């Protein structure tokens, strides 16, 4: 229960939590110049709006 | 004096010849560690400074004598193994453990938190290959990853807490310099500099939490039962805690209340685990656990007395547990599986041994003044000045270090070998050399160890 | 900190050569051995049999790392005695930003156990 | 633990279908015995062998971490309460004992007369 | 000791297994090779 | 199959060929390493080695301690009203308030 | 938004509950909305019938996390004396981030993030003191 | 302030009409041209307004630079067209 | 072997070993003197 | 003379550069020579010999 | 190719040094734009189909971005009206100056491009012209590293080394690992700007050395893992020695000197109060080490890839500054950790 | 090789009355080695047939290496007799096309600088005849010959010329008595059906490589053993809008630098895709490729070795 499983687990969490964040990034939008440019309009947007300066 | 001789001893392995190597290696290097005992012993009222801060002094570092005396040793049990690999290999390992012991004697020199931290760090790359190369089991990538995992994520914390100090306070550098010292007013902001100093010795001396980095290191072992004795330096490795402690933050100590206590029971748990496990090494690899949490729980009392235990215990321990995982090293070269109920039966194939068996495995136990003894009978009078009811915990695992060492011997000497065929010659020359040179050094230090534990003593 | 009353072209300012170089240093000794480092692993991805007995090509490593790491730690010496010196006049002129505190034995709390 | 009286002579089938498995018992340990007695009475041998149920023995206390343990189920939770319970326990056994002494030093003095240690 | 099995793991594709990437093959050895077939090739006059 | 892989290497001599031996391969060197130069590391640092580990190094004033603290019991007795502690650091400095 | 923040830093200050609430759900909203809106450009099938859905699932969820540490905020502040502690709002982020896994019927993702979310939210009220600062200028 | 209202929001217009798509690779080349005219008023404007006599060389110059990327970039557009039949953004290959 | 099937390199060069040898020593030189000279350039300053 | 050039030719490199070290770490007090005959904690005035303390 | 292939590429770095040298803001325009018609020739080379794909998906991003560039020009007319690289005098333009550069280098908002163009590199010698490259964007952000916002900019700097750091973990090709480890260094590039503009520069010399230290120990052709592994056995062992020393040292193991720049980076950082952020920074750089953790193992391990075919003919590539910079890139923090007076 | 600004330049005193001529398809028989031995008035260079010795006798010295080292477990009289259960049948094909690859690399080379008529005996267009007649009886298995395909895909579309030349040798079926007739005692006991598939398969190989623009030549027994009938053909047929004529400039010149080095042009010969009949342990190899090196031959450097040569020590 402890020495194995639960006191190992705190940090088994995060890798498992790193190898599944990573697929949201590497796998996603697969080619396609059309899904990176619309991506690009919403930075532009979110620097004028949400996080303003100016 | 310390600066270019293990050094010259990196040119030594490549320009000898085939037929030597293992002579040259282990002879130029017994000559260097007489001449540490020759004049690092020597001390004043204070700490000395032996040269300008590359290396600097010793204040309570009998500890640097021990690497020194492991310096050949290490060559001494990988003998029977790396026989038979290539001989551009065997130049390329041993110059990988020169180099372990190389920042080893410039950690425990250097009197810095800054230059002591990035040599201290230095030590995880060659073990890294060492471990991950070598490795007789499966799945040794792990033992790897989890030892790069555990240690950098708690040490990487010290780079944003020991240049925050110096930018407030004059700089760490010269310790000794370290007296324009202010109390600690416990604040909020102040909470997370004591633990980024601490949790990077909360891994390399294992607590019950984040405990898991020794044990797969030595199932896993770097070479059998070999090199696990750079992984007992590693352990001995956490002495900043004695510094870190004493000078960097003296008033607050609230919150090591619950590091304690969490070391309390990373004494019981840790060694009712060492009772029913299979492998050879790992019935080592918790109960070095345990002797290693008795320093932990010492160090945050913050007691004079504590520390005359703890300094000892580093001592100790660098010599009965390593000398643990020789005996471990001498049946695995027989069996090649460390199975602890299939190698059963001493006397009958090795009579000499057994012996040996039993200064080794009783010195974990407080047998006549040893070390182990002074060690800890000092800690546990410590922690009665701290609260009454240590005692009633630290009796329990008093009766599992007997559940340690009889354990170990009654599964081996239970007269059987029935399947064994192989095991036939007793011992080699070199073999029982391992026995004597980790406990003689141990039976010298009964008449007088005033040269081990000593931080002002 | 950065850069006020100097310029660029040619490294060394020649105007504040005051200060005497690094004469036999063991830092200029480190990047030496550097030099004959890189005349080790040339031996080694270029398959050359060892690498303490092979071509004399070496002597060129040695010197190369040896006069570029002369100038560098000529730079070196020239640009820590600016910063410093500018650090000593602005305490010099000023006077009022760093001041002074002497002769003290203030109470402080004491720690238990 | 046994409840009753000790398991040896008691409760067992008169010859029934119960036969037709005992003999089966034989026939597979014989198995295993037979290949381990070639494997056995050669000179020519030298090494101890492998028996896969002590390889299989190690294994299933090594290893079968995560394989294992994937429904976390509230018996885990149970065994989380002796995980993390006793150290929590202790917090208000030492923190009592501590309270006790700190306040016995100041008002009340409590100190022993011949305490040089420490 | 690794072995083929510990190879075929770590395989050129992915690393990791993923629910949405699936389709996505692994890149020739050396120099990818363009989709020749179907082209204008040699224009006809009447 | 791997047709490669399988060649399996299982080779303990220790007494066999040697007949006396600390290590495999050239029996002369051998005994000129297992049992000759292992050796003066073992009597030396051991025993000449032993003459410096506790005897006579001085060693952070043991023994220094011993003819200083005799003298001092001796004259603040005879001479002084206090035994030898009283006050520490600090005759009459300055106060907190 | 910046200005929304801001406000955040003065609701607090004195006993006000039923606006506090409403702070919270406005960065919570908006931030689900940020996430989401790179969700679209990753090939949504069926324009503006499941990429109304596939924000629908995002910002009700990320505003609901919001509300619920909004409220639980306020809970925390009338039961018990001394309103600025670290553990006074410890138990709000676990109460927020308990409702991780209510988007997925698991409820294990929710519960390993309890801790995280509650310990990473504590340190945004002790965030409070001068010794903790994200950006700086000199 | 009155001119600037417009031209401006030419650009900002013109940068939507980049970033989005309808299948057509030549569309944004055309809006990268565009892109430089709307640069081109711009930067005309501040100097004849503002008598600056020097700087009007400068978009001279940069009418130059807006045609080396649009033709050097419109070359590698034929090269699509060369390996795939027809000019499309769904069809690509990279991962 | 008396490298057999036309040896790609037997080193009798002198060419490059006289430029590698030959410039090294012309940097010795200039290093030196540039020292000596700034060794009076240092005295006659200060 | 001649047969231990090249049997020990490694040999003499490591106790040679424990000299090395003997002789590097010596120079070093030539560095450290601020308060040598000041700060009263051992300070005699020395007559027959110049500079007691190295 | 014959002189045409050394005089486009003498034209980069000709081009870099119009960047350099430099006061007029158009002058800095063209000099990224004679970049963009230079690198593109190289992009294609052998005639490919993954060629012409990254060259287009390279210049469509990166032609964006000049333009988006040259807007913050134009508004440095609207406003003030003097063209002298300095400061850019608005809270707008700063705006629309940051995110452009952010577009040419590695960034995290404009990062997609990145990998998928490293990948349709033909051969080794244009994949070090993307490193390269980098010094251009880096050279301008260094002159005006006053009056430009912190929200946008260390926030650019932070999510790059998060996306960087979980960018890798689900990929095996090569040019892939070394496309994010780009993403992940100028995270550490842009967070000093602030915090003294000083060490940027230092920055550079370690990331831009220890690069090009890897693709000349890739001159034996390796496009994925697995190819690469194929190296240890087959081909020479002391070459899988010295690619270690380059592997463990991109991520901050302080024995290398590629530790050197997370040395300063952290310093200078905590010397201005600011201690929340560089905690962040050390413990993402471990995902970047995570990449090298798995890369080792196919160098240290056997790994069995065999192959039936033997090389006997000895390797003879190009390897001009193969054997002098992983001397300095493997050992540098000891020798001079002064440097960063004599480089800035 | 790099610096061919100067004097040294592709197609300069050269690709004129010089050109690349395959001997090829020789059924099972040594057939084609009469025909190239003949064929030496016009061609300057004629090389011998690529076999499990060539990888040894080429770029080291002289001697040919030992079976176990130079190719692991692969021998030519284990394919004279093939047999099933971990035997050879792929893994000596694939050294037998890594061997062929390299004499086309070292020939093609041999015709750039200094040009001559180069006569190959059996080149690698020819292999996958020699392959695919192996797979239709039970000998090879499936995932094999698509591996193959992936090493054919690559390292041939490196090479933009193929050749100039073809000759095609087109025997009767009664060719086994021919190999019976001939002195070798390996050779023989092969399967007929193998020797008709192999004719079969390559009537089917021929009409592509006649297609690729090349000058392709057919001949028969009774035309065999002629040096002047077949030197008069070749000076007389005249190869015309071909892939053989490219620019000097630009195609021929990375031509010769892939062709320069043998490693660079053997690197994707290898491939990372595992099989387990193309050795894939690791253990025994680690043995194999330190018996190399223990050898004599090469083992330190390119060129010069101890105890061989060594002049001077710079």
């Amino acid at each position: 229960l402890l020495d194995l499983i639960w006191l190992e687990a705190i940090l088994p969490k995060t890798i498992s939590l790193a190898q599944m964040k990573a697929s949201t990034l590497v796998t996603n939008q697969k080619g396609l110049i059309k899904l990176y440019f619309l991506s690009f309009l919403i930075t532009i947007l979110i620097s004028m709006i949400l996080f303003n300066f100016h | 004096k310390y600066i270019i001789p293990t050094i010259m001893l990196m040119p030594l392995t490549w320009l000898s010849k085939n037929n030597m190597i293992w002579v040259n290696s282990t002879a130029h290097s017994l000559l260097i560690s007489f001449t540490s005992l020759l004049l690092m012993n020597q001390f004043g009222d204070n700490s000395l400074n032996f040269s300008l801060l590359f290396f600097s002094d010793s204040l309570s570092t009998p500890l640097l004598i021990l690497t020194m005396w492991l310096l050949p040793l290490m060559l001494m049990a990988s003998q029977h193994h790396l026989s038979k690999e290539n001989l551009t290999r065997k130049k390329l390992f041993i110059t990988m453990l020169i180099s372990l012991q190389l920042f080893l004697i410039m950690t425990f020199t250097a009197m810095e938190l800054i230059l002591f931290y990035i040599l201290f760090e230095a030590t995880l790359v060659p073990t890294l290959i060492i471990i991950t190369r070598w490795g007789n089991q499966t799945e040794r990538l792990n033992a790897g990853l989890y030892f790069l995992f555990y240690t950098l994520a708690g040490s990487l914390p010290l780079l944003v807490a020991l240049i925050y100090i110096q930018n407030t306070v004059g700089s760490l550098n010269f310790l000794m310099l370290q007296y324009w010292v202010q109390p600690v007013h416990n604040s909020w902001s102040n909470v997370f500099m004591w633990l980024a100093c601490m949790m990077a010795f909360m891994v390399k001396m294992p607590l019950y939490g984040l405990h898991l980095w020794l044990p797969k290191a030595h199932v896993e072992a770097p070479i059998a039962g070999s090199m696990v004795l750079a992984a007992v330096l590693l352990k001995l490795g956490g002495y900043g805690m004695l510094r870190i402690t004493l000078i960097l933050n003296p008033m607050t100590d609230f919150m090591a209340y619950p590091f304690i206590m969490l070391s309390l029971w990373g004494m019981i748990m840790t060694s009712s685990i060492c009772l029913r496990q299979t492998d050879l090494k790992s019935l080592i690899a918790y109960s070095s656990v345990s002797h290693m949490a008795l320093v932990i729980v010492a160090i945050l009392i913050q007691t004079p007395w504590s520390y005359m235990g703890a300094t000892a215990l580093m001592i100790a321990h660098g010599l009965t547990s390593s000398m643990l995982f020789c005996l471990a090293n001498s049946n695995y070269e027989r069996i090649h599986s460390r199975t602890m109920i299939l190698a059963r039966g001493l006397q009958t194939l090795l009579p000499l041994m057994a012996t040996w068996w039993l200064l080794a495995s009783l010195t974990n136990l407080a047998l006549p003044p040893t070390i182990n003894l002074i060690g800890e009978l000092f800690v546990v009078m410590s922690t009665f000045s701290w609260s009454n009811i240590t005692i009633i915990l630290m009796g329990v695992n008093m009766v599992i270090t007997a559940l340690y060492s009889l354990y170990m011997l009654i599964m081996t000497q239970r007269g059987k070998y029935t399947y064994h065929i192989n095991n036939i010659s007793p011992s080699f020359t070199r073999e029982n050399a391992l026995m004597s040179l980790h406990i003689l050094p141990l039976l010298l230090l009964t008449l007088n160890p005033k040269i081990i534990l000593g931080p002002l003593y | 900190g950065r850069q006020g009353r100097a310029t660029f072209q040619f490294l060394p300012d020649e105007a504040r050569s005051l200060p005497p170089p690094k004469l036999t240093d063991p830092r200029l000794a480190f990047v030496g051995f550097l030099g004959y480092c890189s005349g080790l692993i040339d031996n080694a991805i270029r398959r050359r049999p060892v690498l303490l007995a092979g071509l004399h090509r070496q002597l060129l490593y040695i010197t190369s790392f040896v006069f570029v790491g002369y100038y560098l730690l000529k730079r070196q010496d020239y640009m820590y005695a600016v910063r410093d010196h500018d650090m000593f006049s602005y305490i010099k002129s000023h006077x009022x930003x760093x001041x002074x505190x002497x002769x003290x034995x203030x109470x402080x709390x004491x720690x238990x156990x | 633990s046994s409840l009753p009286t000790t398991l040896d002579p008691a409760e067992y089938d008169i010859s029934s279908e119960t036969r037709k498995a005992q003999a089966e018992r034989l026939a597979i340990r014989s198995r295993l015995k037979r290949e381990y007695q070639l494997q056995y009475y050669d000179p020519s041998r030298r090494g101890v062998i492998e028996d896969p149920a002590l390889v299989r023995w190690t294994y299933a206390r090594s290893a079968n971490i995560y394989p294992n343990f994937r429904p976390n189920t509230k018996t885990s939770l149970l065994g989380a309460l002796f995980g993390i319970g006793p150290l929590v326990f202790w917090y208000y056994v030492f923190k009592t004992d501590r309270d006790r002494k700190e306040k016995l030093i100041q008002e009340g003095k409590l100190d022993r007369t011949f305490n040089i240690s420490y | 000791q690794p072995d083929v099995e510990w190879a075929e793991q770590y395989g050129g594709a992915v690393m990791y297994p993923t629910k949405e990437t699936a389709h996505w093959k692994p890149p020739p050895w050396n120099d990818v090779d363009p989709p020749k077939d179907t082209l204008v090739s040699n224009l006809t006059l009447n | 199959r791997w047709q490669e892989d399988p060649e399996p290497e299982d080779e303990n001599l220790y007494e066999k060929n040697p007949d006396s031996h600390g290590y495999d391969k050239d029996p002369a060197v051998d005994i000129w390493n297992m049992r000759v130069v292992f050796f003066f590391g073992f009597s030396i640092v051991l025993v000449l080695g032993s003459t410096f580990v506790a005897y006579l190094p001085d060693y952070r004033m043991q023994e220094w301690a011993r003819r200083e603290a005799e003298r001092l019991v001796k004259y603040r007795e005879a001479h002084g009203l206090p035994i030898m502690e009283s006050n520490c650091f600090d005759p009459s400095k300055i106060q907190l308030p | 938004a910046k200005t929304v923040l801001r406000q955040y830093w003065d609701i607090p200050e004195g006993t006000e509950c039923h606006r506090k609430t409403y702070a919270t759900t406005s960065i919570g909203g908006a931030a689900g909305l940020v996430v989401s809106a790179y969700s679209v450009a990753l090939k949504t099938p069926t324009s503006f019938l499941e990429g109304v859905a596939r924000t629908g699932r995002y910002t009700f969820t990320a505003a609901a996390i919001g509300a619920i540490f909004g409220l639980t905020s306020c809970i925390s502040a009338q039961v018990r004396e001394k309103p600025d502690d670290p553990l006074n709002y410890l138990i709000g982020g676990c109460a927020g981030g308990l409702i991780l896994g209510a988007r997925t019927r698991s409820y294990g993702i929710g519960a390993a993030a309890c801790a995280y979310m509650g310990l990473t939210a504590a340190l945004v009220k002790m965030g409070q003191l001068e010794g903790w600062q994200v950006f700086a200028e000199p | 302030s009155m001119v600037y209202m417009n031209i401006m929001m030419a650009f900002t217009v013109s940068l939507v009409g980049l970033l989005m798509y309808r299948s057509h690779l030549m569309s944004s080349l055309l809006c990268l041209e565009g892109m430089m005219l709307s640069l081109f008023v711009m930067a005309a404007l501040t100097i004849l307004n503002s008598h600056f006599t020097l700087a009007s060389m400068m978009p001279i110059i940069l009418l130059v630079f807006a045609a080396c990327e649009a033709a050097l970039g419109l070359s590698l557009l034929v090269m699509v067209s060369n390996t795939y039949g027809t000019d499309y953004v769904q069809n690509l290959n990279l991962l | 072997k008396f490298y057999i099937q036309e040896p790609p390199h037997g080193s009798p060069n002198w060419l490059k070993v006289g430029l590698t040898l030959g410039t090294s020593v012309f940097l010795w030189i200039y290093l030196i003197k540039q020292h000596n000279e700034d060794v009076l350039e240092y005295k006659r300053r200060n | 003379l001649l047969q231990v050039v090249r049997d020990h030719w490694v040999h003499v490199l490591v106790p040679m550069g424990f000299v090395f070290g003997y002789y590097l770490d010596r120079k070093n007090d030539e560095k450290l020579t601020a308060f040598r005959n000041k700060s009263l904690l051992y300070k005699r005035e020395l007559k027959p010999n110049e500079e007691v303390t190295w | 190719n014959p002189i045409i292939f050394i005089i486009i590429l003498l034209t980069i770095m000709l081009g870099t040094i119009i960047v350099m040298i430099s006061s007029h803001w158009l002058l800095v325009w063209i000099g990224f734009e004679m970049n963009m018609l230079a690198i593109i020739p190289i992009m294609m080379k052998n005639h490919n189909p993954r060629a012409t794909e990254a060259s287009t998906k390279y210049f469509l991003t990166q032609s964006t971005a000049s333009m988006l560039l040259m807007m913050a020009v134009i508004i440095n007319l609207m406003f003030s009206g003097q063209w002298t690289v300095m400061k850019l005098f608005n809270p707008m333009a700063s705006m629309l100056m940051t995110m452009a550069l952010a577009m040419k280098l590695g960034m995290a908002p404009f990062h997609f491009w990145v990998p998928e163009v490293t990948q349709g590199i033909p051969l080794s010698s244009g994949l070090i012209l993307l490193t390269w490259q980098k010094l251009a964007p880096m050279s301008v952000l260094y002159q005006i590293f006053p009056s430009i916002n912190l929200n946008l900019i260390l926030t650019l700097s932070v999510l790059s080394i998060l996306i960087g750091g979980w960018g890798g973990l689900n990929q095996t090709q090569l040019r892939k690992i070394m496309a994010y480890s780009s993403i992940a260094h100028m995270g550490w590039m842009t967070a000093v700007l602030p915090y003294n503009p000083t060490m940027t520069l230092l920055n550079l010399i370690i990331y831009i050395i220890m690069t090009s230290t890897m693709f000349t120990m890739f001159m034996a052709n390796s496009t994925t893992t697995t190819l690469s592994l194929s190296h240890t056995w087959n081909k020479t062992p002391i070459m899988t020695v010295l690619i270690l020393a380059t592997l463990l040292s991109m991520g901050g193991l302080p024995p290398l000197s590629g530790f050197m720049p997370k040395w300063m980076i952290i310093q200078e950082m905590t010397k201005n109060n600011s201690i929340i952020l560089p905690t962040f920074m050390a413990i993402t750089a471990l995902l970047n080490l995570y990449f090298y953790m798995r890369l080792t193992y196919s160098t240290t391990l056997t790994m069995f890839p065999s192959t039936n075919n033997m090389k006997m003919k000895w390797q003879f590539p190009l390897m001009k500054k193969m054997t002098f910079l992983p001397t300095m890139v493997v050992l540098s923090t000891m020798m001079l950790p002064l440097t960063p007076m004599l480089s800035v | 090789p790099l610096a061919y600004i100067l004097g040294e330049k592709a197609t300069k005193k050269m690709t004129e009355k010089s050109k690349l001529i395959t001997v090829d398809g020789n059924i099972c028989s040594g057939k084609s080695k009469l025909a190239k031995e003949i064929a030496e008035k016009l061609g300057l260079k004629h090389f011998p047939e690529a076999g499990i010795h060539y990888v040894d006798s080429t770029t080291g010295d002289g001697k040919p290496l030992p079976v176990q080292f130079s190719g692991n477990c692969s021998l030519e009289k284990f394919y004279d007799d093939p047999k099933s259960n971990d035997g050879n049948s792929y893994r000596l094909q694939a050294w037998l096309y890594a061997s062929r690859l390299l004499q086309y690399a070292d020939a093609l080379e041999h015709l750039l600088s200094t040009g001559q008529g180069v006569v190959l005996e059996r080149s690698i267009y020819s292999d996958f005849v020699f392959l695919e007649a192996m797979y239709r009886q039970g000998f090879i298995r499936k995932q094999c010959v698509d591996h193959y395909n992936q090493v054919k895909k690559v390292t041939i579309c490196e090479y933009l010329p193929p050749h100039v030349v073809v000759y095609v040798d087109v025997p009767v079926p009664e060719v086994q008595s021919r190999i019976q007739k001939k002195g070798n005692p390996h050779e023989m006991k092969i399967t007929s059906a193998y020797l008709q598939d192999i004719e079969n398969a390559y009537k089917g190989t021929f009409l592509p490589e006649m297609s690729e623009k090349c000058e392709v030549l057919q001949y028969s027994a009774w035309e065999a053993q002629d040096a002047e009938k077949v030197v008069e053909d070749i000076e007389y047929l005249k190869y015309d809008k071909g892939p053989w004529l490219d620019q000097n400039d630009r195609n021929l010149h990375k031509l010769r630098m892939l062709v320069q080095d043998k490693l660079e042009v053997l690197n994707y010969t290898s491939i990372p895709v595992f099989l387990p009949e193309v050795t894939v342990g690791a253990h025994q190899s680690d043995q194999v490729f330190q018996e190399f090196t223990e050898l004599p031959g090469r083992k330190y450097r390119a060129g010069y070795n101890e105890d061989v040569g060594d002049k001077w020590i710079w």
